[PDB]
């Protein structure tokens, strides 16, 4: 068919025409690392960790913005792209804070998972760290927005899965946030999905505060019957 | 440094939701021209120039402006706090009749714009960034301002006084107190960022029209 | 062929109102040659124009330096039908920038009719300028320049007696910096916060309302019709082979007349600064550094900028780049480590944030460089913050975080000594 | 001739001059294009 | 705390594929109920269609 | 160094230091420990049951 043959690590795939870098690091079967990019999203391009090197390219792209073309060789594994990824966690781990124990994302952090995985295990930065006042959006999600990463995915989900358009970024560089910018309450019958979407701890379950661990509990899979859906 | 400014609302007899605010009838015939500037369809392209119209009708930006804004424009106002609390002319609290900006960045800062800064401190016996207890002029410092070649020099709404020295400010400060409004432009015997005494270059009077059209045209 | 650049004859530049000095007017314009055969430039077609600017080597004046006949003919692609927009940038935010402002200002028909031009090269529907919001008294000057064009039939209904259609539209900014980037400055006309986008796609095929758009400097749009009218080859003939033309320069800080001037495009840097701008305060021999092309280029010191040339590659050579050509001079009376302090802590004023490397490590470095200035650190971080400034740089979505990681770079590279003498005093004087 | 200043005019500009001239200029202009909806959230 | 009686509450086994699982369960004579594998289709993603002339596609900050 | 019985502690305030992380009962290789946790009426992260078995405990 119309299918380009691309190479990942050169290990040839075919794809369609407009699939990302990322897209075919999943058909070969790796899994690039990710902050901003939520499949059933729009595309944002802000975390900058998913920073891929092109073989023959001087520049690192963004794998889960940037549609292939016939030919590349996506190195994945590249001293480049290693770097990259070190140096975007040694950012984003700049100003989070140290909460991690009274944090009720522990166990199940993206953040953690993948500084301990594609960052570094030490620090040099040593400034002071920013704090950022609380919001309160409602009774159901819990608010903590030093944690947050300003990935916009929040904002995304609500504006496009949610059709609600109450949360945004107000502010410009290092001190923007994310919110209402007003006390209002987000309210739908989706709100709590920011809660699983939000890769930090930055919005948690107001009803499951501090009750448990991820590693203590057991998952059973089981259907919902709150309506007909199933 | 630090900005100090907050980036949320909390509600104020001042600023409210409550708080009447609405267009003059002159404004809106200025919304309908620049909503007709953009294409059908995209009349959000417009929240910049409405908003800064609202300013200029009412001098500050309260939530209710905002609201009216997004109203107006059938846009989320989300979207209208976003946009007013990304760009910087936009005055989300109360200032005073005169705004001072003074440019501080290296260009102006080279040419020693701490000392002009010192003396609208020292004639106004108000800090960097507070307002007089007359509600009559507004200190703040702010980057580039593209008048670096001519430095230093402020902006005091809408206007440039460039090439200042102390004594420059000072005057044009009393100035402003007495009532009258000053000339804009460089100070000094200057006009329009030229050498002081070179004059180096566009000395001869201009060429007429098609001094050197190439031929075939 | 030549072999010295930097005597530009005074009728043979361009922007020949730059000191305002007369009527800026319609009436000044047709006395100083604008708008002259505007009529035949339009009818001999798109195709001549893209080649004329071809040929003519004109490269971006904006600070990016890209050849703009490619740009051009980028956008000459057949119709989609979505209309076509062309976009002037004048936000000049960039520090020791002033030249944008004085040709709006002054000299306004020439940008009016460098649209015009453009659009038809450009298969453009309409003109959008984006002025910075800073900017108001010039703002308008521009607004009856276009106002006087409409009536005379310039812009609008034909535009001449040419049958193409064009409308120049005027929008202003709101104090940010940042809105300058092309990206951002489209997202900041579509009525949104401005964020510089990503690439793919390009403006070209995705621009502002969805549809196709290229954005230009002021200076561009200004000096296209004149080339026109005078020949690619004519301007060809300053400069050296891919940097022809003449350009725009601005000389501010520590000179004894700072001013705005038009000069042949590989003039030496010496010359520049003794004729124009009167000399370095206390001589030549009182020079430190100089930032060649505003607070995006890193600075040189004395060694170097005693035999270079002033264009694209050889400041390249240099490693710094001409960038806007805004030349800020320093002189040995002055603290170098405070005065790159203030451009990163504008850099992190002026950052949108939306992506981690420039909004986090900008702060990082304002951070450290404010710790420098005292020497309240030690030698073994000087090291650190190059590393730093190498993560901003090229992973950024544009290039403001380059733009704020090469200063950094440059005064680390020039005057390490520096601050590790400022960092042994403070060491010695605190214990 | 290059002696006199010639812009000294723009000492004479209000707070409105601007949004008056686009006003002036509203039906000096061709019709806008459309993308035959009001808005993406129509 | 929390006390049980049977001995299989906290056994897990791992197998490569489904079939060695359900050969495994029948030769131990365990009844089985086996459910397919879900796969997350794959999606047309473009970071150009964020900025849609006239689609609906049009985000509305970003 | 000498580690016999355990104790849990508190800051000079009065105010117990556990914050119901759980690192402490995931470490335990004997499985000793056994803590449950909820906010508290100011909304403090504090445990609403921390028990050791002494004679699971390996010391
Ligand atoms: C942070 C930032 C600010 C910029 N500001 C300006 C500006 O004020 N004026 C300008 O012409 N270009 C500016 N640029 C460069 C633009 O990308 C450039 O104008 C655009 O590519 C078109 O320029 P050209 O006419 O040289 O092709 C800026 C770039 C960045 C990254
Ligand atoms: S969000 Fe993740 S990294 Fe941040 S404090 Fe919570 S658990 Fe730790
Ligand atoms: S609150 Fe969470 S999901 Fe929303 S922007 Fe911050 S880190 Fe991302
Ligand atoms: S580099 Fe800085 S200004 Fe540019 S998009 Fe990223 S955060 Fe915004
Ligand atoms: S739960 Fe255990 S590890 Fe965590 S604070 Fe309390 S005693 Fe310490
Ligand atoms: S996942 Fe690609 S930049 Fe965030
Ligand atoms: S540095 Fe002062 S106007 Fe730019
Ligand atoms: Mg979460």
């Amino acid at each position: 068919s119309n299918l380009i043959e691309v190479f990942v690590d050169g290990q040839s795939v075919m794809v369609e025409p407009g699939t990302t870098v990322l897209q075919a690091c999943e058909k070969v079967g790796m899994q690039i690392p990710r902050f901003c990019y939520h499949e059933r999203l729009s595309v944002a391009g802000n975390c900058r960790m998913c920073l891929v090197e092109i073989e023959k390219a001087p520049k690192v792209v963004a794998a889960c913005a940037m549609p292939v073309m016939k030919g590349w060789n996506i190195l994945t594994n590249s001293e480049k792209s290693k770097k990259a990824r070190e140096g975007v966690m040694e950012f984003l781990l700049a100003n989070h804070p140290l909460d991690c124990p009274i944090c009720d994302q522990g166990g199940e952090c993206d953040l953690q998972d993948q500084s301990m995985m594609f960052g570094s295990d030490r620090s040099r930065f040593l400034e002071g760290k920013r704090a950022v006042e609380d919001k309160n959006i409602g009774p159901l999600v819990k608010t903590i927005m030093t944690r947050c990463i300003q990935c916009t995915r929040c904002i995304r989900f609500a504006s496009e899965i949610a059709g609600v358009d109450d949360l945004g970024t107000t502010g410009r560089g290092n001190d923007m946030q994310v919110g209402t910018y007003i006390e209002k309450m987000f309210m739908s019958e989706l709100s709590g999905n920011i809660i699983d979407i939000c890769p930090v701890g930055a919005l948690t379950s107001k009803p499951y505060a501090f009750t448990a661990r991820p590693w203590e509990t057991r998952k059973t899979e089981s259907i919902d019957v709150m309506d007909a859906v199933g | 440094g630090a900005g100090g400014a907050l980036f949320v609302h909390r509600d104020t007899p001042e600023n409210n939701p409550d708080t009447p605010f609405d267009f003059t009838p002159e404004n809106y015939k200025r919304i309908e021209a620049i909503v007709k500037n953009y294409p059908e369809g995209h009349k959000a392209a417009a929240v910049l120039p409405v908003l800064d119209l609202a300013q200029r009708q009412n001098g500050w930006l309260p939530i209710s402006a905002m609201n009216k804004v997004a109203e107006i424009l059938q846009v989320p106002p989300m979207r209208v706090y976003e946009v007013a609390t990304f760009y910087t002319m936009y005055n989300r609290k109360p200032v005073g009749k005169y705004h001072i900006q003074v440019c501080t960045t290296t260009p102006c800062m080279l040419r020693n714009s701490d000392s002009i800064l010192e003396a609208i401190q020292k004639k106004l016996g108000i800090k960097v960034g507070e307002t007089t207890p007359d509600k009559l002029f507004t200190l703040i410092e702010v980057e580039c301002l593209g008048a670096c070649v001519n430095a230093p020099m402020v902006q005091i709404n809408d206007n440039y006084y460039e090439d200042l020295t102390p004594k420059d400010i000072e005057e044009i400060i009393d100035e402003l107190k007495a009532g009258k409004i000053p000339k804009p432009g460089p100070r000094s015997g200057r006009f329009s960022c030229e050498p002081a005494g070179g004059l180096t270059s566009l000395t001869e009077p201009p060429k007429g029209p098609g001094f050197g059209v190439q031929a075939g045209l | 062929k030549k072999t010295s650049f930097g005597s530009l004859k005074d009728e043979d530049r361009i922007f020949t109102n730059l000191y305002g000095r007369h009527d800026w007017r319609l009436k000044g314009a047709q006395s100083r040659g604008d708008w002259y055969k505007t009529k035949e430039i339009l009818l001999k077609g798109p195709d001549w124009i893209l080649g004329e600017v071809k040929t003519s080597g004109l490269r971006g004046r904006g600070g990016a330096g890209f050849p703009t006949g490619l740009k051009w003919s980028f956008m000459n692609k057949p119709s989609d039908g979505r209309p076509k927009y062309l976009v002037v940038n004048a936000d000049e935010g960039e520090p020791g920038t002033c030249k944008d402002r004085e040709i709006i200002r002054h000299d306004p028909h020439k940008l009016v009719e460098g649209c015009l031009v453009g659009g038809r090269a450009m298969g453009a529907r309409a003109a959008y300028i984006y002025i910075r919001g800073e900017f108001y008294n010039e703002a308008s000057n521009l607004q009856v320049a276009i106002r006087e064009a409409y009536e005379a039939g310039l812009i609008g209904k034909n535009a001449c007696g040419s049958g193409y259609d064009f409308d120049v539209f005027v929008v202003r900014g709101a104090g940010a910096y940042i809105c300058g980037e092309e990206t951002a400055l489209i997202e900041s006309i579509e009525g949104k916060q401005g964020k510089p986008r990503l690439k793919p796609p390009f403006p070209a095929d995705v621009g502002v309302f969805g549809c196709p758009t290229t954005v230009a400097n002021v200076e561009t749009v200004a000096v296209s019709p004149t080339i026109c009218r005078r020949g690619g080859a004519w301007f060809a003939s300053f400069g050296r082979e891919r940097n022809s033309g003449t350009k725009l320069f601005n000389i501010s800080g520590h000179v004894n007349h700072p001013c705005t001037v038009e000069e042949e495009m590989s003039v030496p840097l010496k010359e520049l600064i003794e004729k124009h701008a009167g000399g370095v305060i206390g001589g030549w021999d009182n020079l430190l550094a100089v930032i060649p092309g505003g607070s995006s280029t890193p600075l040189i010191p004395k060694s170097v900028c005693e035999t270079v040339l002033m264009d694209f590659d050889a400041l390249v050579q240099a490693q710094t780049g001409l960038g806007t050509a805004a030349v800020i001079v320093m002189d040995r009376s002055t603290d170098i480590v405070k005065a790159i302090a203030r451009l990163i802590e504008f850099y992190k004023h002026e950052s949108c944030g939306q992506c981690t490397p420039c909004r986090e490590g900008v702060d990082w470095m304002n951070k450290v460089m404010a710790r420098f200035v005292k020497g309240d650190a030690r030698p073994a971080e000087i090291d650190s913050l190059w590393e730093i400034s190498k993560q901003i740089e090229g992973h950024t979505i544009c290039a403001l975080g380059d733009g704020a990681a090469w200063p950094v770079q440059g005064l680390i590279r020039h005057f390490r000594p520096e601050l590790e003498e400022r960092m042994q005093q403070f060491a010695l004087q605190h214990q | 001739d290059n002696s006199t200043y010639r812009n000294l005019q723009h000492h004479e500009y209000s707070t409105y001059t601007f949004l008056d001239l686009n006003v002036e200029l509203s039906k000096f202009r061709m019709p806008q294009p459309s993308s035959g909806r009001q808005s993406p959230r129509h | 705390w929390s006390s049980t009686a049977d001995p299989l509450s906290n056994l897990v086994l791992t197998f490569s594929t489904k079939e060695d699982a359900v050969a495994f369960a029948e030769k131990n004579g365990w009844s089985f109920d086996v459910e397919e594998r879900k796969v997350p289709k794959p999606k047309s993603k473009s970071y150009g269609a964020n900025f849609s002339w006239n689609k609906r596609t049009r985000v509305s900050t970003k | 160094r000498f580690r016999g019985e355990h104790a849990l502690r508190r800051y000079p305030s009065g105010e117990e230091r556990c914050i119901a992380c759980k690192l402490c009962e995931a470490v335990c290789p004997a499985q000793a420990i056994t803590i449950e946790a909820e906010p508290r009426a100011d909304g403090s992260r504090r445990t609403t049951r921390y028990d050791i078995d002494m004679t699971k405990c390996i010391y």
